């Protein structure tokens, strides 16, 4: 069967993919491009309206001396210019982040204990349902106790709500199903049983605050907003005095003792509060992505959906905007979710492993790392050598390094069933690549790469951590493109091969199994394509409160 | 001595120990027992060996509800605790027979660790205690069971948690009374970021000892912050003495006189009477059926008023055996005494202000919690410069079981380890003995 | 010194570039003035600008390390630090990015070398840079079709060659002339037009490129077949891995 | 005693001082001069009296370009510096004959302040130095000129800046080599958050002394972080000795042999020869015309390689008299030596990795800057556990004036004050002398 990237290469270029020569400088620069043409015209209009020059194709160097390529969004039949995958231009990408940023998980276990002990009242599915009706009025920003309150417009905050889940089926079934994330409905049988056993009789809220608020404010707003309206709803639904000593236990429980943030806060040089991208560990990112519960018979698909999720969030939005900005890092990320390239390399590796070892049956050791990561690295590099069109497509060494090493690392973890040896395979891939082509990435690409082998199995204070627990604030990882989303993939890989329901936090996994989200986390790449086509409908807009 | 003042020192039963001790014998800068307490708090760590073992066995590492399927390791840590602790001790110590302590508790389920003082002498701060302890136990466990290169990172996660992806040791199975330096509200705040429940736990709910430990920590922080330098030093020392060390038996005697039937108001009346009797205040002038009091020694008035504030908390929250009303006592003792006298309240309004926000943030939806989760570094309760939090410690010591977030709930690991240390558990004893010992060198 | 393991021509060429006792083959003659023009930092006849006074004019205290380390001539003079940057085609250019940085810190004094996939740079004192740059331009470090002198807009290392065998250049600094079969540099390295172009000679033919290249490829010598070179890379991975864990 | 290794120690002219010194005599945990340096850096503050005066006269307080019209105060602070400094000293000291130092510099424009060590003995961390110093000078200025209650808050703003609205002392006219505890990348990092330019400034650009001070600070931090506990301790001690203290004159002799005409590559060749001559490495295997080297002592190979790395920086950046290429040296010394030998590079790749990112962040748009603004706490340069930053200090010492953000630009106040202190300025001298003194107590 053809290599999975061949269709995309034939779409991009007139030459066959194997052809070594082409002709440049005859395409009219930017004029070859529908999108650049749109931008030139828009810049003229913007500048004329506001009285300050803006986009101008004649500033600096002339884009488009070569072909300005379309990209296939991998697993789709959608081909778009890369500008349509810039997070600024792609409402699906923006909404993916808003849906994470505006979510927190908040237990009801301490809260219900406070109710039964301290207030001496009973909790049943019926009282929980009444509480949930109440908090779904209050959470978007509406009142339940005071006179003369002024409130948020319901239609501006239609995306905000609260659901619950529990591992106890009989309890779940007694709560009004409008409010319940039904684990048995959303997960295949074996995964559902794993997840229900993790949760047990615990009861957890999934709280989503309004996108318009999240965009006005920041991620650290989420758990506070959540807690205020949980607090008001506990007062109203359980008939408390409206501000007594017990009220503070609900606040402490909802804000601290049983809250799970999506991201933890960051140190001062990169100061941020909770629920910002740098605080989201790789294992959580894999669990937020919902490919695992749909595509479970295909561990490559699951792993590469996680890579797409993470490459976009971590490289485009986080490193490319929060930590830098400007034109940013679209194609550093698109390399990992376009043209079915990473897919080709990773299916090669999975098949190699299946045949030699069987998934998850290789020894978890350095022999396996050396074997698998080397073989897969050489396959990927050979494709760039065999197909000049492929090399011209993934033109930046960093892009190639990330893609080849992601395939090598995922494949290694498919073999061992362990993310840490997967990680070792990622670094070996870099080292081999660097020697093969006498180049790797950009100036600063392999800071973590060169520290990498030694820090995989270290146990020291700021060095040692299982990969699932690492994230964008792991010291070596804190700066550079072309790694973080790929690491989320490697984190997913052994778990997908094992058939595990989750990678690092079962509550996070369940919390995104929800079709009331705006973004469809089951099909991240499909959503990116929809956004690229300007077909995605985000929350948070102000149309209702602005002129027609 | 810089100051002329002398105080009489009493024990936690209200009995005289030593008369006419120079005030500065109680100073954090001079008193060797306060130095030993502070250095002990810097260097002490509680290790939960049971917790480490269970995290490993279940692969539940890295924070609440987290788990890595397939990473489980079944290691008999508690059954080999003696060997593991000895091996850890060899790495933690600097020299044989130095002041390193590693003691097993609970049948090997817990260890008390005191990292040698010499490591802190050449350290900037206090994080060597958890970091040296953590790596010594990670290495000792790896070495005990010959844990492989491939698996050892799970031991690290079980001991210290999600650090360094998280800033904190998120999910760790070690504990300290101090918290990380990044969480300080301001430079110099570290001895303030010690939960009230931890203080109550360490002192086994002995009311006067909890008040003393809290006051020692708070007023020692006031020196580190520079607040107790120059013009303010005597105020802070007198506050330590009279509010936290029961100087002149004033707190004890006010409680004795008001405990049977008294209220916050009756304690105020007694304190004003005592201040007048001792010449601390005097009538400055007469309005219509109202005496305006003045003072020639504001720091001493403040200290007397602070003793009365402590006594008022003990009487009000001791009568209720319920801590919540400490926020009210801290407010209205101060509000009432100003309109009773025409003199400023404790800390010139800052206890009252702290109490307003503390009341709000312990009876509302917005933040805070019960009294025991506050501390001098908490945004709600940082504002008074040592004169509020010790009363909260006294109140929580007197709580008979009204709190969900009790010391039993928040501070059990801390209790088991830190209450073993005599100077932490009974600081009033040791600080008074040390003051008496150095009285003729001040 | 050993420099690099392996038994391929690639490996030997990598060793040769690093070895300061290996005489780099000179392929073309370039005048001093034309090297200055290509660099584009100053005009011919312009005095070297300075960033600080001559070391002689400074009043430096005793320092045993300074006393033992002879400054390069441009440091003595107080010259600015300036650069020359090259892009090398993955279609068998003789030099390649890590080859250059490794070689530069074996051969040249006082050197700030940087490696990237699409560009490789050296920064040093200006008069010394001019001498080094002559060697970088005249010798087998450089082919005028498959390598480019580029201080910006570097794209091309990974692109298909054009019909003349020339690497892509967004700014077209090097022009192949069919009538001589020779390449001319028509702009300096930052892209400003030269009054008079600089002859860079003929592109190396396919056979000679293959003799001289330092890139491993399936259609040349594949890295996976230089088993001794791979062995050392894998060894370093394993020894680093073990050392980070427990110093064994 | 714990380790058998002995080293020969030299002065910064390459002359023998003491042979056969036990390795642990250089340990931060044992060497009294390292203790003195570390405690000195915790306790020392530079006060810019001229700066305070000018901020007040113009009402330019609270950070860059800030000013409050109408708040100007014209006080003759520098003209009354002796009185002000003496008054501040009275508040700063604990007792009159303690180790408090307050010394005027620059005709009273600056003061060197060393806050007494006893304040740190009863402190959690190091912020007492700026906070006690700041309030003592604020109070002394107020008292000197009888500044009113209404105006005194301007003196406070002129001394300590926008704190506490800002977390940092934003706009302050005092300086320390340390920075605030909240800025630590991790617990244990405070001795790493010391700008390279500050180290170069304090050591008056003496290359070996700058390398020594940086290494002392970095490797002492490795103890506070727990990195030099247990399995790693000897590696860190050998690194301190050979890379930062010129043990066995190895750095010095490599520079001597390569200084006239050498390169990074020629230093590598000499170091490999020397390692082989000394039995640190040995040929393990013969490939085709290629010797694969091995070692039975990875920590010693690492230390030898680290000495070569320092020498390579001195030769490469010394020849250019331009610091920027230190990022390149740190990368390619390590890259080259691995392919030269088959052995791992310094810090098992972590220097090389640090160097990759440091190169990027000193030659790109994204962050960083020139070599002198980095430090062991910087996100770019934290990754190697002490083996990279001292080379950056050496390179900046050797820079003849190519940097915009030079020590003259960033560190003038630090230079004037901290270079006065002999142990800060010439640490190699004092640490070697202390090691020789305690050699028979190890
Ligand atoms: C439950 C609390 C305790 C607490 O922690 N917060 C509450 C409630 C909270 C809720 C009320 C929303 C709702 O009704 O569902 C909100 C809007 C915060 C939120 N969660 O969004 C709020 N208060 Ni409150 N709260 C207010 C106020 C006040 C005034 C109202 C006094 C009166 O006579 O009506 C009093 C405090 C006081 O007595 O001074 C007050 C109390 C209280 N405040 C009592 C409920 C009082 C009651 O049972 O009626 N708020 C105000 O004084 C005005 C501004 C007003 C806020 C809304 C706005 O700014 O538009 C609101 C601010
Ligand atoms: C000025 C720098 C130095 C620096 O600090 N950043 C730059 C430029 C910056 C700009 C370029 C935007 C513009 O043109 O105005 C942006 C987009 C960041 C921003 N400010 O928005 C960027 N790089 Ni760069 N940069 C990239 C890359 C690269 C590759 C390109 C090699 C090639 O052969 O084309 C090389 C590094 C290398 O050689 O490995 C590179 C260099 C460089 N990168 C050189 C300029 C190179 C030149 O003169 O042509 N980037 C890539 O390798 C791919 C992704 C791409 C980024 C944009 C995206 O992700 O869509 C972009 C990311
Ligand atoms: C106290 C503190 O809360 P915690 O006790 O830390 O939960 C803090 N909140 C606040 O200060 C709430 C301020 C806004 C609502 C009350 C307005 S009067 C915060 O969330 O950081
Ligand atoms: C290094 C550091 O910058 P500073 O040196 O503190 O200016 C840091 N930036 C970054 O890490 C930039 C990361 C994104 C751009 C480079 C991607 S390879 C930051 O802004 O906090
Ligand atoms: O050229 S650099 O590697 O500095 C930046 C690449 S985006
Ligand atoms: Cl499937
Ligand atoms: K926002
Ligand atoms: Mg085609
Ligand atoms: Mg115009
Ligand atoms: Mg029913
Ligand atoms: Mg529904
Ligand atoms: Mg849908
Ligand atoms: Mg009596
Ligand atoms: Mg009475
Ligand atoms: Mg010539
Ligand atoms: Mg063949
Ligand atoms: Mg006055
Ligand atoms: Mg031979
Ligand atoms: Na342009």
């Amino acid at each position: 069967a053809d290599k999975l990237f061949i269709n995309a290469l034939k779409k991009k270029f007139e030459e066959s993919p194997e052809e070594k020569k082409t002709t440049f400088y005859t395409l009219g620069g930017w004029k070859q491009s529908e999108r650049k043409t749109e931008f030139v015209n828009a810049g003229k209009e913007v500048a004329a309206k506001r009285g300050i020059p803006q986009y101008n194709p004649d500033i600096g160097t002339p884009l488009g001396q070569r072909v300005l390529m379309p990209y296939q969004v991998s697993t789709t039949d959608t081909y778009v210019e890369g500008d349509d995958l810039h997070f600024v231009n792609n409402a699906a990408m923006q909404q993916m982040w808003d849906d994470i940023r505006r979510t927190v998980i908040v237990g009801l276990n301490h809260a219900h204990a406070v109710i039964e002990k301290r207030l001496g009242k009973e909790v049943t599915p019926e009282t929980i349902t009444h509480y949930l009706e109440t908090v779904n009025h209050a959470m978007p920003g509406a009142a339940v106790v005071q006179e003369h309150m002024v409130e948020t417009h319901p239609a501006l905050v239609a995306d905000s709500y609260v659901k619950v889940f529990t591992g106890n089926d009989e309890i779940a079934d007694e709560i009004d199903p409008a409010f319940v994330i039904d684990i048995n409905k959303q997960f295949p049988e074996d995964q559902a049983e794993t997840l229900k056993a993790e949760v047990g009789d615990g009861i957890w809220q999934v709280v989503r605050i309004p996108t318009i608020v999240s965009r006005t404010c920041d991620g650290a707003t989420t758990s506070r907003w959540s807690a205020m309206q949980i607090g008001m709803s506990m007062i109203s639904a359980y008939k408390q005095a409206a501000g007594e000593a017990a009220t503070g236990d609900f606040a402490y429980a909802a804000k601290h003792a049983e809250v799970i943030h999506m991201g933890t806060y960051l140190p001062v040089r990169r100061a941020r509060g909770e629920n910002e991208p740098g605080g989201v560990p790789f294992g959580y990112l894999a669990d937020i992505c919902q490919s695992s519960r749909v595509n479970y018979e295909d561990p490559v698909r699951v792993s590469l959906d996680v890579v797409a999720t993470g490459a976009m969030l971590y490289d485009q939005i986080w490193l490319g905007s929060y930590m830098s900005g400007g034109v940013g890092f679209t194609q550093y990320a698109t390399a990992a979710y376009t043209d079915n390239i990473l897919d080709d390399f990773t299916y090669f590796g999975k098949e190699y492993v299946e045949d030699k070892y069987g998934l998850c049956e290789a020894p978890n050791n350095m022999d396996t790392v050396l074997d698998v990561a080397t073989e897969v690295t050489f396959y990927g590099l050979e494709q760039y050598e065999e197909y000049p069109a492929l090399l011209e497509d993934q033109f930046g060494g960093s892009q190639r390094a990330a893609v080849v090493a992601a395939a090598a690392g995922c494949s290694t973890a498919f073999a061992t069933g362990n993310a840490q040896t997967g990680l070792s395979g990622w670094y070996l891939s870099m080292y081999l690549h660097k020697e093969q082509h006498s180049r790797l990435g950009f100036y600063g690409y392999d800071l973590q790469d060169q520290c990498g082998a030694s820090n995989v199995f270290s146990i020291r204070g700021d060095e040692g951590l299982p990969l699932e627990l690492r994230g964008p604030n792991y010291p070596n990882y804190a700066m550079n493109v072309g790694h973080q989303g790929e690491y989320a993939g490697i984190s997913q890989a052994p778990h997908a091969a094992r058939g595990d329901a989750f990678v690092f936090n079962p509550l996070v996994k369940i919390a995104f199994a929800d079709d009331n989200l705006v973004f469809d986390f089951t099909n991240v790449r499909g959503e990116f394509a929809k956004g690229a086509l300007r077909e995605f409908e985000p929350a948070g807009e102000r149309a209702l409160i602005t002129p027609a | 001595a810089k100051f002329e003042d002398k105080v009489d020192l009493y024990d936690d039963r209200g009995n005289l120990v030593e008369e006419q001790v120079p005030l500065e014998a109680l100073s954090p800068l001079r008193n060797p027992a306060i130095k030993s307490i502070v250095q002990g708090i810097k260097r002490t760590v509680a290790v939960n060996l049971e917790g480490i073992e269970n995290a490993l066995k279940t692969a539940k590492v890295g924070g609440p509800a987290c788990k890595i399927m397939g990473r489980e390791l079944d290691l008999d840590i508690v059954g080999n605790a003696e060997s593991i602790a000895a091996a850890a001790k060899e790495m933690i110590q600097v020299t044989e027979d130095d002041d390193t302590n590693v003691e097993l508790l609970g049948g090997g389920k817990r260890a008390l660790v005191q990292v040698p003082s010499a490591r802190f002498d050449v350290a900037a701060e206090y994080s060597a205690a958890p970091l040296v302890t953590a790596t010594a136990f990670v290495q000792a466990i790896i070495n005990e069971f010959d844990v492989s290169m491939y698996d050892a990172n799970m031991v690290k996660a079980a001991v210290l948690g999600r650090y360094p992806q998280s800033v904190e040791y998120m999910g760790a199975n070690i504990a300290t009374m101090l918290d990380i330096p990044q969480k300080l509200e301001g430079p110099g705040y570290a001895l303030r970021n010690i939960m009230v429940n931890h203080v109550v736990a360490a002192t086994l709910k002995n009311t006067l000892q909890a008040a003393a430990l809290s006051t020692i920590l708070e007023q020692t922080a006031m020196f580190e912050m520079g607040d107790a330098v120059g013009a303010f030093e005597r105020m802070h020392l007198l506050g330590l003495a009279y509010q936290g060390m029961n100087a002149d038996n004033l707190v004890f005697d006010l409680v004795k006189a008001n405990g049977k039937e008294g209220t916050v108001g009756s304690v105020i009346a007694d304190l004003v009477e005592r201040a007048l009797e001792d010449g601390v205040i005097k009538v400055e002038k007469e309005l219509t059926d109202y005496k305006v009091y003045g003072t020639d020694d504001l720091a001493m008035w403040n200290a007397y008023a602070a003793a009365g504030l402590m006594a008022a908390t003990m009487v009000n929250q001791g009568a209720a055996r319920a801590a919540q009303g400490v926020s009210s006592t801290l407010l209205y003792y101060n509000d009432l005494i100003e309109f009773e006298t025409g003199l400023p309240s404790v800390d010139f309004g800052k206890v009252e202000g702290t109490a307003v926000g503390f009341s709000f943030f312990s009876h509302s939806i917005y933040g805070g919690g019960g009294p025991g989760i506050f501390n001098g570094n908490h945004i709600v309760t940082r504002h008074s410069k040592g004169f509020a939090i010790p009363c909260v410690a006294a109140a929580m010591a007197l709580d008979a079981g009204t709190q969900m977030f009790s010391p039993e709930a928040t501070s059990g690991l801390i209790k088991e380890v830190f209450s073993q240390v005599d100077e932490f558990r009974e600081p009033l004893k040791y600080v008074v003995e040390a003051a008496a010992e150095i009285k003729n060198e001040i | 010194a050993q420099y690099y393991p392996g038994t391929t021509k690639v490996a030997q060429n990598r060793r040769n570039f690093c070895n300061p006792e290996y005489e780099l083959e000179k392929l073309r003659e370039i005048s001093d003035e034309d090297v200055v023009k290509i660099l584009g930092h100053r005009a011919p006849g312009e005095e070297y600008p300075s960033v600080h006074p001559p070391l002689e004019e400074m009043d430096e205290p005793e320092d045993a390390i300074r006393e033992m380390v002879e400054p390069i001539d441009g440091a003595k003079a107080g010259d600015r630090v300036r650069y020359i940057q090259f892009t090398d085609s993955m279609y068998f250019a003789p030099a390649q990015p890590y080859v250059r940085s490794r070689a530069y810190l074996c051969r040249y004094r006082g050197a700030d070398a940087g490696t990237l996939s699409g560009r490789q740079i050296i920064e040093t004192r200006e008069r010394d840079l001019e001498k080094i740059s002559k060697e970088l331009l005249e010798t087998e470090f450089f082919d005028p079709a498959r390598s480019g002198v580029r201080g910006k807009s570097v794209h091309g290392h990974s692109l298909r060659l054009d019909e003349d065998g020339m690497m892509f250049d967004m700014l077209r600094r090097q022009i192949y002339n069919k009538d001589t079969g020779r390449v001319e540099m028509v702009k300096n390295q930052i892209g400003d037009e030269l009054d008079e172009p600089v002859d860079l000679g003929e592109p190396l033919d396919e056979e000679t490129l293959m003799e001289k290249t330092t890139i491993y490829r399936v259609d040349g010598e594949a890295y996976r077949d230089d088993v001794e070179a791979v062995e050392i890379m894998q060894r370093i991975h394993v020894l680093r891995s073990q050392g980070g864990f427990n110093l064994e």
